């Protein structure tokens, strides 16, 4: 964090005070896929079977 | 602002992209800090009296 503030900053030494370095950002851990529900299986087995 | 959110964040993809044009919005979360750092020095101003 100091390091973030010096490289932001473009310096090597900081003054007192908050800088922003950078931005935060949580990640998605899982995909939800979710498709409407089906009843309506098509009958191909009509033919095959 | 977070401009590279704004813009398009994650995205690799599009951050790529958005490297391409340098400093061009970084200057803009800088000017956006500057004004809200302005509205408590105002408020600071009116009130702490
Ligand atoms: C007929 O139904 C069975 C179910 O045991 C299935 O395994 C098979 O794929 C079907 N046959 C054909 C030719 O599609």
């Amino acid at each position: 964090p100091l390091s973030e503030t010096k490289c932001t900053l473009k310096s090597f030494t900081v003054e007192k005070g908050i800088y922003q370095t950078s931005n935060f950002r949580v990640q998605p851990t899982e995909s939800i896929v979710r498709f409407p529900n089906i009843t309506n299986l098509c009958p191909f087995g009509e033919v095959f079977n | 602002v977070d401009c590279t959110m704004y813009i398009c964040g994650d995205s690799t993809e599009c951050s790529n992209l958005l490297l391409q044009y340098g400093s061009f919005c970084t200057q803009l979360n800088r000017a956006l800090t500057g004004i809200a750092v302005e509205q408590d020095k105002n408020t600071q101003e009116v009130f702490a009296q």
